[PDB]
RNA sequence: UAUAUGUCAGCGUGU
DNA sequence: ACCACGCGGGCGGTAGCGTGCTTTTTTCGATCTTCC
DNA sequence: GGAAGATCGAAAAAAGCACACGCTGACCCGCGTGGT
């Protein structure tokens, strides 16, 4: 194929066997597209702000003739861009003006017309937009709203395992779930009830809600029941017979028709004798007197001669009633046919247990129910009951929850009416009876096919509902009591309670939260982030042992292996590489159509519940070049379940071998050799690695790390073609091409790259360009590399050269020897930034004011400040120095404190930005007036880069035209372009045209001084603070930590330590060559903690360095551009039928040569997550180097100079430094400060504290002798302030004797005691 | 740290820890029903001294 | 009283918020306006709500969720009355009483020191700097180098030479108590004798990890200074590292060799058949390791040495013998840091980590504690150092994989296909089926772990004199294994055999077993289906501390007050203990 | 040793 | 006529605080059944 | 033959949910009402 600008520099070689039918997409789409679905335009609504506006609206006023209707929506432009509002801390928001109209009717006249119109544009508050990368800037900061993973609004069927009722019977339950209202149950008691409960409240009987739908007890009996008519006719006691209900039944009679007796007494009747008797079609069987006893009526019968009824309906018969109902002249009388395991009576003892008898009486019954203190009433319970699940506004089953209620049911139609009805409380009550006698199954809670996604935009719009609805309480209330005459529809409305609570959603929630900043792939991984918690889900405690659960249902989905370790595990999730979300929010994944044998290309997106009925097979399926598998079995999945499968029985195929791991889980290398534990931990250990100064691309990849980097918004990404005008480190210039260029534009394109940014988890965030002067550029190509990147591939850590073999036992349990040279290389030096704010206030005495006087300190101490009280740029501040010098008048009773700011105890750094924010109305320092300059200054280069431009096109259009009349060309050059304008020609239509490009010039020149105005006032607006503060001053610290002994350093295997000791380069074991290893690792972690991964991975970089080591022992000697080719098409074209295909004759010489020394540091090599490389190929790439197969080389000790006895495995792996510092781990105090109410000591690293000696600690004493040491711990060293001063006098003198004492701990408790009604006091007998 | 003051109450007022912290001393030594004593107690009906 | 409910003063004007403030602010003014509506002969009703409202606030002041809704402040939330602050895991009494922060202390992560004795441990200097501060004032002031606090300060704060000499007379027998985090028993914290290293990790004795639950993953502890002469003098003899050599709980040793000691003494003390140096006759065991440092005999060859072993007599006194014994190079290096009370036998045979721990016990026996700690630190020492010498290492090679896996494995595959051919005739249903190739499975399994076991043991074949000989392998993979240093029977069959059969969530086992090892490539399948028990033992782990962690503080609680008391009742009473034994099994 | 002024929530890390 | 204390602070709705934890204690309503 | 003691079951309430460490956010404010 053919390749990118940026991807010719360094090929990766490719060791995937399966050829890739469906590109990765877009990993933050699921973000993005999202937010589409929120401020975009809906004609049908639906979606977004327009669902919500045509849910509130229209508002009425109580009957009050007048209302207000809402028309469109539209979204200003915001007023500063994505890093104006990171800069001045302001949130990236843009307003929202919505067009109202306030119609009101004529008056005295019910059906009376408009008599008035009034039609306005109203803005109702500021919503944040989310930014080109997912993320929204709330305060200055980018936070990340995460995915919620909740239950889908619908019905469900679930039981107890037999559990509640200690016997063993199953107590089924069916739950209505709405996206707002209440929540319906009806559960199945141990007697076989039926209850109904609303909220969770005190359970009814379930007849009580149907009595309350208007709804007799015929009419239920005739609903839940099969009716059996019985006609007594010429004293036979006939009725109608269906043979299906006299099945698994003893015959208490004799059955005989037609003559022939086909059952007798004393038998059980038999399914033959049921065949026989619907052979015969028999419908009246002789029925004695005594199989009506134990029957129970269905409908009323009431005698016409004496008007009074012999019989209701639903209760036991009896002799004595079924004589009095034969002597009342009725023939004919309907039973209920119950079974004993077919047809349960449920109903019937339901309404037996039902106190309720009339329509009335349910409704009280309920009101009195939900509201016990109110006595009820006809309108009130008539207006709950309308309002609990027949109301729109009060309850919404969402178009999801509507779809997932009628698929549950069996309906075919998929949409309907948001409130509930009567017929769908009738098809759910009877589905659970189904269920409850056998037809059915209940429903899976932790199915994904019952889960559903909410993404930004769904919680946005609940959120704007909500606020939507608190407005529109107002509105009416001051609607119908306001004069209709002068309402404008603008004062009506009220903005502040829809911004706090857009306000409130994204920037204090539970799943908005700071966005991760330790590396590409952090930011990537929690923009794709599922999570079970928040609102309306689990909790962290409660979520319990099922829901954290691997389903089956998860293939393709969901990561199973990539999930935080700890208290919630299984309750935050990352989305798989290919998984999407459906229309309704169910996850759905693609698969490859197999027809007639044949592995298709078309795709199909399968969500859970429909990828059950077909046989999906698996990705590792051999295909023989005619789609048709070579195995006669093929191992798939057809219902939650691996199996094999014929191969014409296969309805699908895995798209992918990356599809069932998420971005983090597939950026790790032999995958598939890697305990599930152990790839679990390195997955999650992977996205902690602090940037290096220096990036270093892995020489062994999975060939994603190009995905995550440009996906990313952390490389500067061209977007359009053109070539380098300009290249900087700190901004690029680029002339696009004319077939981008639009009409009457400059054709540039300036990309200012951030330099040193401190980040959300104080890093660097530094952005280097990637290509040079001059250099030809595409779309899409990467123009600078962002933290931890590599010509536009994810570089997280360093290739060191790794040996496995125990040293001494500085390597004992997880421990990690490094070598000097890698602290001499500065390879794995990090760089911190840290911020310190220092806020000057407007006391109630006075205002705070930052001046460089301040009292109390020397000379010394203010030289680093400057005129206006900051410290200096560039200046090293350690611990305790001042920065900002600030003073604070005093009290009434100098007069002013010292409050300034000072670096705190134990930090040092390098002062490298301060930002200073200032009210409006307030006067601007010296500081805050360079910093503007400077920012004018950029932006005036930028304008006038643009203006130098467009002025030299014009300049040459005037040229031209003047030439073509003067023909004066070779004394042009001598005058100055300006005196061009000047120059006049003879009177024709030239000296037109050349008025009119003067008049274009000058229009230009207005322009441009108009655009370079507008940047100025944008530049010098004033900041606005919190009330009460007048002044903001920012310092950043930037601090280089080297690596040293006790940091946490790791792999992506899973494997982690510490650094134990920096050794000298003498002491490393050296091969023959006699270069020394850079870390030895100890082999005893690969056996009990199964990762043959890193051990795969160390073979395959040793063999990686090797081929780059002969690239560069063939680029030292001048060689010929041939050698070098056919040395890299030869590595190139190593390994077995890879799909990847390397051309090197298209390619240049220079090209050739520029990819040789990219590479002359080592070969990169692609290793797909389960399509991988396989030993035999390792091994083939070892042997075309000069390295042996085996993978282990002789070693000798640098110490003794002895050959180690047996060969050692070395070789290259990709380490990764975590962020877990030991100097930012270390505290140590003597004495310090003392808390106020229990003076104890202080807790914590940045204030000087001591450590907490808690419960265990003190159980250990305890359990040791240990009574001194324990009473110094409790009196001497925490409380007793004496006992403190005493011990330290006495440990001065040199005397360690202690005095005990009285605890202020025990005191303060006694106070707290005695401050209730009860005394406590210690008693001195 | 150690001195205390009072508040004079214009009325008096039920303490809660011997209250509603099952079982009820109020209601086991008065021996009648809790929520008559929390009735009584919030203003709400009249009990006979 | 005022000072227990301070009002923090803050940046500029702003003060701190306090909810016993707001509520104590509330019931006045309820008072305050009860008092004066009482004054002003207010209607019934007024009186009656102002009473109730009152009530109310008091009632929120006392106990502010206990009855209703709580009172929120500004915050948005219920405010923290005066019970609210006494009782819970917040309470006074379980966050200032029962545990409290304390001087003197500090923490940082741990590293490893394998030079340390079992008494010592690695402080680092700005650590114990810090930490024995008013000790350096002290010694300071007494030699005369300051006259005044504010000069030993300033002295300490710029570093001066005289005072790390000062630092370290004073940290010579002054020990420190080291704990980690989770203190679940006895030996979770431990007194160690300082020494002062560069850097800025502790070093930790690796011998007491075990006792103490640490890896050097990122594990971090904590330190205390004990003050007082009673305190210095209770860590010493009842909290030292050596004291603490026998488990409490059930009188097990807790120093045993774990991970690099094992392996290096089973490689040290392995024989091979036919070495360098094989054959000859040794002096004694300077010679054997004369001869191994010369580079002139391997440390496997098999040789005979002259051993002079000391034993025991019934006097006690100490009688040598010595005698010619046929051992290996390895074994007789290795017998010069045995005490000379122990025999011979102990070190004459592969030690693996067992016979490690028994020879260990037989030199705490027969000698004591102190040549017990000596000789635990010489073979912690000599374990390190030929572990390095050896060179051990684990590549791709190591994990052989049986040339009858595959026989194996179709053979399987056929009897499960018969199986399920049955089942569609219909001669067998479907749990019979089920369980028919799950006992297929498993056996399957079994066979080839067995002739994966096989195939390793003994894979090694020596040329002695021309002819093959069958020796136990030096694989290394086999090496950890059967030295007992890590790794288990189970790990190395997953390792180079099949995984076997895996469960689903529920506990089901799944019909199709994983018949792929980690050395070769397990496809998605298989993966996923791993995924599931590995998510299982995960979340069981996660969800397991709290329960722990609460019965343990229930038993601590129901057991805090059981001390011994007395040293003989006289009573006659007693339960009457018998082996136990449930149908089969003792 | 007494110093300059620390309390609550939410999130995360290691056992 | 404008403004600074003040005070309590809950959203949402004819009120009531509930939707995916487990164990222990108390209370009341319905049912039984014991017996004089 | 019915009142009172015993029993069963549902419901409501209360209390519990390991340890250690790190970071960030908030510590006003908005009606309202009499004082001026
Ligand atoms: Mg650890």
């Amino acid at each position: 194929m053919v390749y990118s600008y940026t991807e010719k520099k360094r090929i990766r070689k490719d060791f995937g066997k399966r050829p890739q039918v469906l590109d990765v997409p877009y990993l933050l789409s699921i973000q993005l597209d999202s937010f589409q679905k929120f401020i975009e335009q809906d004609p049908e609504g639906q979606y977004g702000l327009e669902a919500a506006f045509r849910s509130v609206f229209p508002i009425q006023s109580y009957s009050g003739n007048s209302e207000l209707q809402y028309v469109s929506y539209r979204l200003g432009e915001p007023v500063f861009d994505v890093q104006e509002c990171q800069i001045r801390g302001v949130t990236y928001s843009a307003p929202l003006r919505v067009k109202l109209r306030l119609v009101i009717y004529e008056r005295e006249a019910p059906e009376g017309t408009v008599k008035d119109i009034k039609e306005q544009e109203v803005y109702m508050g500021e919503i944040p937009l989310m930014t080109d990368n997912g993320t929204f800037v709330i305060n200055g900061t980018e936070r990340v709203i995460v995915s919620q993973l909740h239950r889908s609004p619908g019905v469900f069927f679930d039981s107890d395992k037999g559990k509640t009722h200690s016997s063993g019977k199953v107590l089924y339950n069916a739950r209505i779930i709405p996206y707002r209202g209440s929540w319906l149950d009806f559960e199945f008691d141990p007697k076989d009830n039926l209850f109904v409960r609303i909220d969770r409240r005190r359970k009814l009987p379930a007849t009580i809600i149907l009595r309350a739908l208007n709804y007799t007890t015929e009419q239920i009996l005739d609903l839940f029941f099969e009716k059996v008519i019985f006609e007594i006719r010429d004293n036979k006691l006939q009725m109608e017979l269906v043979p299906e209900r006299l099945r698994g039944e003893t015959a208490s009679f004799d059955i005989e028709a037609n003559g022939k007796v086909y059952v007798e007494k004393g038998r059980r009747i038999t399914a033959r004798h049921i065949r026989q008797l619907e052979k015969d079609d028999v419908k009246l069987i002789e029925v004695p007197v005594e199989y009506i006893a134990g029957k129970v009526v269905a409908k009323d019968y009431i005698d016409e001669s004496t008007g009074e009824l012999i019989c209701a309906a639903n209760m036991e018969l009896s002799l004595d009633l079924l004589a009095k109902l034969s002597q009342s002249g009725h023939k004919r009388i309907e039973t209920l046919f119950t079974n004993d395991l077919d047809h349960g009576p449920y109903i019937s003892e339901t309404l037996r247990v039902d106190p309720t008898n009339d329509r009335l009486s349910a409704l009280v019954e309920i009101y009195r129910m939900m509201r016990p203190g109110e006595p009820p009433t006809r309108e009130a319970a008539e207006s709950l009951f309308e309002n609990l699940f027949f109301s729109e506004d009060r309850y919404d089953l969402s178009a999801v929850g509507r779809m997932k209620f009628n698929r549950s049911l069996l309906r075919e139609e998929i949409e309907g009416s948001g409130i509930l009805s009567k017929d769908d409380i009738i098809d759910v009550m009877k589905k659970l009876i189904d269920i409850r006698n056998g037809k059915g199954e209940v429903d899976d809670i932790d199915h994904l096919g019952n889960r559903r996604i909410r993404s930004v935009g769904e919680m946005a719009e609940n959120q704007f509902r909500v606020g939507l609805v608190r407005v529109e309480r107002a509105v009416k209330e001051r609607l119908s009591l306001g004069d209709l005459d002068t309402l404008m529809p603008q004062d009506m409305i009220n903005a502040k309670p829809i911004s706090a609570a857009v306000k409130e959603f994204f920037g204090s929630s539970q799943l908005s939260q700071f966005m991760d900043q330790n590396n590409p792939l952090s930011e990537i991984t929690h923009k794709r982030r599922i999570s079970a918690l928040g609102p309306g889900g689990l909790t962290r405690e409660r979520a319990g042992f099922e829901v954290r659960d691997v389903h089956p249902t998860h293939y393709g989905r969901v990561c199973p292996i990539e999930t935080p370790e700890g208290p919630n595990i299984g309750l935050i999730n990352s989305l798989s590489v290919y998984a999407q979300t459906n229309e309704y929010g169910f996850l759905e994944t693609p698969y490859r159509k197999v027809t007639d044998g044949v592995v298709t290309d078309e795709i199909h997106y399968l969500s859970a519940i429909e990828e059950g009925n077909y046989v999906i097979a698996q990705a590792n399926s051999n295909l023989d070049e005619e789609g048709h598998f070579v195995e006669d079995l093929v191992t798939c999945r057809s219902k939650g379940e691996s199996s094999l499968f014929s191969r014409d029985q296969v309805d699908y195929m895995d798209v992918s071998t990356q599809q069932v791991v998420s971005v983090g889980a597939s950026l790790i290398p032999f995958l598939e050799h890697d305990d599930a534990n152990r790839a679990l931990m390195g997955a999650n250990m992977q996205r902690q690695a602090v940037p290096t100064l220096r990036a270093d691309k892995p020489l062994v990849g999975t060939g994603m790390e190009r995905a995550v980097a440009v996906d990313s918004g952390v490389t500067a990404v061209a977007k359009r073609g053109g070539v380098v005008q300009y290249v900087d480190a700190s901004r690029i210039v680029i002339k696009v091409n004319e077939d981008e260029m639009y009409p009457g534009e400059a054709g540039i394109d300036i990309y200012n790259l951030t330099k040193y940014t401190r980040s959300n988890q104080n890093t660097c965030i530094n952005q280097m360009p990637c290509v040079s002067l001059g250099e030809p550029v595409e779309r899409g190509d990467v123009l600078a590399d962002g933290p931890s990147t590599d010509l536009g591939e994810l570089a997280l850590g360093q290739n060191m050269r790794v040996a496995f073999m125990p040293w001494n036992g500085y390597n004992f349990e997880d421990s990690i020897l490094v070598s000097e040279r890698v602290v001499q290389e500065d390879r794995f030096t990090t760089i911190h930034i840290q911020e310190l704010a220092c806020v000057s206030r407007d006391t109630k005495l006075g205002p705070e004011e930052i001046t460089a006087d301040i009292p109390n300190v020397g000379e010394a101490a203010l030289s680093k400040l400057d005129e206006s009280g900051i410290v200096y740029i560039g200046a090293e501040v350690t611990g305790g120095d001042i920065l900002v010098g600030k003073v604070t008048p005093k009290g009434e009773t100098s007069d002013v404190k010292d409050s300034s700011l000072r670096v705190p105890n134990g930090v040092s750094g390098t002062v490298i930005d301060v930002q200073v924010f200032t009210r409006d109305g307030v006067e601007k320092d010296k500081r805050a007036l360079e910093i503007e300059e400077m920012q004018l200054k950029q932006a005036k280069k930028d304008l006038s880069e643009e203006l130098q431009i467009l002025e030299a096109g014009l300049f040459s259009r005037i040229r031209a035209v003047l030439v073509a009349g003067g023909v004066e060309a070779e004394k042009l050059d001598k005058l100055p372009r300006d005196r061009w304008l000047e120059l006049g020609l003879t009177d024709e239509e030239k000296q037109n045209q050349l008025e009119q490009l003067a008049e274009q010039y000058d229009e230009l020149k207005h322009e441009f001084e108009k655009k370079l105005e507008a940047k100025r006032r944008k530049i010098t607006q004033g900041d606005d603070l919190a009330p009460g503060v007048l002044k903001i001053v920012k310092v950043y610290l930037a601090v280089k930590r080297r690596i040293q002994p006790g940091d946490k350093m790791a792999g992506r295997h899973g494997n982690k330590g510490v650094i134990s000791k920096i050794n000298p380069i003498e002491d490393m074991p050296y091969d023959e060559n006699g270069t020394p290893v850079d870390i030895v690792l100890n082999p005893l972690g690969v056996p009990s903690r199964m990762n043959i991964g890193q051990i795969l991975e160390t073979h395959l970089g040793m063999a990686a360095k090797g081929i780059g080591d002969k690239i560069n022992a063939m680029l030292k000697q001048q060689q010929e551009v041939a050698k070098l080719r056919e040395f890299i098409q030869r590595a190139y074209d190593l390994g077995a039928d890879v799909r990847q295909k390397v051309d090197l004759s298209t390619f240049s010489d220079e090209e050739v040569m520029r990819l040789a020394e990219n590479l002359r540091k080592g070969m990169p090599i692609a290793t797909p997550v389960f399509d991988g490389a396989k030993e035999a190929e390792i091994k083939e790439l070892l042997k075309l180097g000069d390295l042996p197969t085996s993978g282990q080389i002789r070693l000798y000790d640098g110490r003794t100079g002895e050959q180690f006895e047996r060969p050692v495995t070395v070789g290259y792996m990709y380490m990764l430094k975590l962020n877990h510092l030991v100097d930012d781990k270390m505290h140590a105090r003597s004495t310090g400060s003392y808390s106020l109410v229990t003076q104890q000591p202080l807790g914590g690293k940045a204030q000087f504290g001591g450590q907490r000696f808690g419960e265990m600690e003190v159980w250990a004493l305890e359990a040791y002798g240990a009574a001194y040491t324990l009473q110094e711990m409790l009196t001497v060293k925490s409380d007793d302030v004496n006992g403190r001063t005493k011990m330290y006098k006495n440990i001065v003198d040199g005397n360690h004797q202690m005095e005990p004492g009285m605890p202020e701990s025990f005191n303060v408790l006694l106070k707290e005691i005695r401050s209730l009604g009860i005394n406590i006091e210690l008693e001195d007998e | 740290r150690e001195r205390m003051g009072h508040i004079e109450l214009a009325s008096p007022t039920a303490h809660i820890w011997f209250l509603k912290s099952l079982p009820s001393r109020i209601g086991l030594l008065l021996d009648m029903p809790l929520r008559d004593i929390e009735r009584v107690l919030y203003f709400e009906s009249y009990v006979v001294i | 009283p005022p000072d227990l409910r301070p009002l923090v003063p803050l940046d500029g004007g702003r003060f701190a918020t306090s909810d016993l403030n707001d509520l104590y602010r509330r019931v006045i003014n309820r008072n305050n306006r009860l008092k004066r509506l009482l004054d002003l002969a207010a209607p019934d009703i007024i009186v009656r709500n102002e009473k109730r409202m009152l009530q109310e606030a008091v009632d929120a002041l006392l106990d502010n969720g206990r009855r209703g809704r709580a009172i929120t402040g500004s915050n948005k939330r219920p405010l923290k009355s005066l019970a609210d602050m006494i009782k819970g895991k917040q309470g006074r009494f379980r966050q200032n009483l029962l545990g409290k922060r304390v001087d003197y202390s500090g923490r940082s992560v741990i590293t490893v020191g394998p030079y340390l004795r079992l008494h010592q441990c690695g402080l680092p200097k700005k650590m114990a700097l810090e930490l024995f501060k008013p000790f350096i004032y002290g010694k300071l002031e007494l030699r005369g180098l300051a006259t005044t606090i504010k000069a030993a300060k300033k002295m300490v704060e710029r570093e001066e030479a005289v005072v790390w000499d000062i630092l370290d007379e004073v940290i010579r027998e002054h020990p420190v108590l080291l704990n980690r985090a989770p203190t679940l028993h006895r030996l979770g914290i431990q007194a160690f004798e300082p020494v002062l290293i560069e850097g800025k990790a502790i070093q930790l004795h690796p011998l007491v990890c075990a006792a103490y639950n640490a890896d050097f993953d990122g594990d971090q502890m904590a330190v205390h200074v004990p003050l007082t002469l009673e305190a210095q003098l209770e860590a010493r003899a009842l909290m030292m590292s050596t004291n603490n050599i026998l488990s409490p709980a059930n009188g097990e040793p807790i120093i045993v060799p774990s991970q690099d000691v094992v392996l290096g003494l089973y490689y040290m003390t392995r024989d091979c058949v036919n070495a360098k140096g094989e054959g000859m006759v040794l002096t004694g065991p300077k010679e054997a390791e004369r001869l191994y440092r010369s580079g002139l005999a391997s440390l496997h060859a098999r040789v005979k040495v002259r051993i002079t072993e000391y034993e025991k007599d019934a006097n006690g006194e100490l009688v040598a013998k010595t005698s010619l014994k046929d051992t290996t190079v390895g074994r007789a290096i290795l017998w010069m840091i045995v005490p000379k009370g122990l025999p011979y036998s102990i070190v004459n045979q592969a030690l693996g980590k067992k016979a490690i721990s028994k020879m260990l016990n037989t030199c705490y026996r027969i000698l004591g504690l102190k040549p017990t700690v000596i000789f635990a630190d010489q073979i912690m020492y000599t374990g390190f150092a030929y572990a390095a010498r050896s060179g051990a290492s684990v590549g791709i090679d190591d994990m052989v994989i049986p040339e009858k896996k595959h026989e194996i494995i179709s053979e399987a595959e056929a009897e499960v296909a018969e199986i399920q051919e049955q089942f569609q005739s219909g001669l067998v249903t479907a749990g019979e089926r089920y369980n028919k190739v799950i006992d297929i499975w498993a056996a399957a399994n079994d066979r080839v772990s067995k002739a994966m076991m096989d195939n390793l043991q003994t894979e090694t074949v020596i040329n002695r004199d021309g002819q093959e000989e069958k020796q136990v392998s030096f694989n290394s993979i086999y090496m950890m294994a059967d030295s007992g240093a890590r790794g288990s029977a189970a790990q190395i069959r997953q390792l180079a055999g099949m995984r076997g059969l895996m469960a689903k969530p529920d506990g089901s086992i799944i019909e199709t077993p994983i018949t792929a090892n980690f050395r070769e490539g397990l496809n998605v399948l298989q993966y996923f289906i791993s995924t599931h028990g590995a998510r299982k033992g995960l979340a069981d782990t996660a969800l397991k501390t709290a329960n722990s962690g609460y019965l343990t503080r229930r038993l601590v609680d129901v057991a805090q007050d059981l001390v011994v008391t007395e040293d003989d009742c006289g009573t006659h009473e007693g339960i009457m203990m018998t082996p136990v034994i449930e149908g089969g099994d003792v």
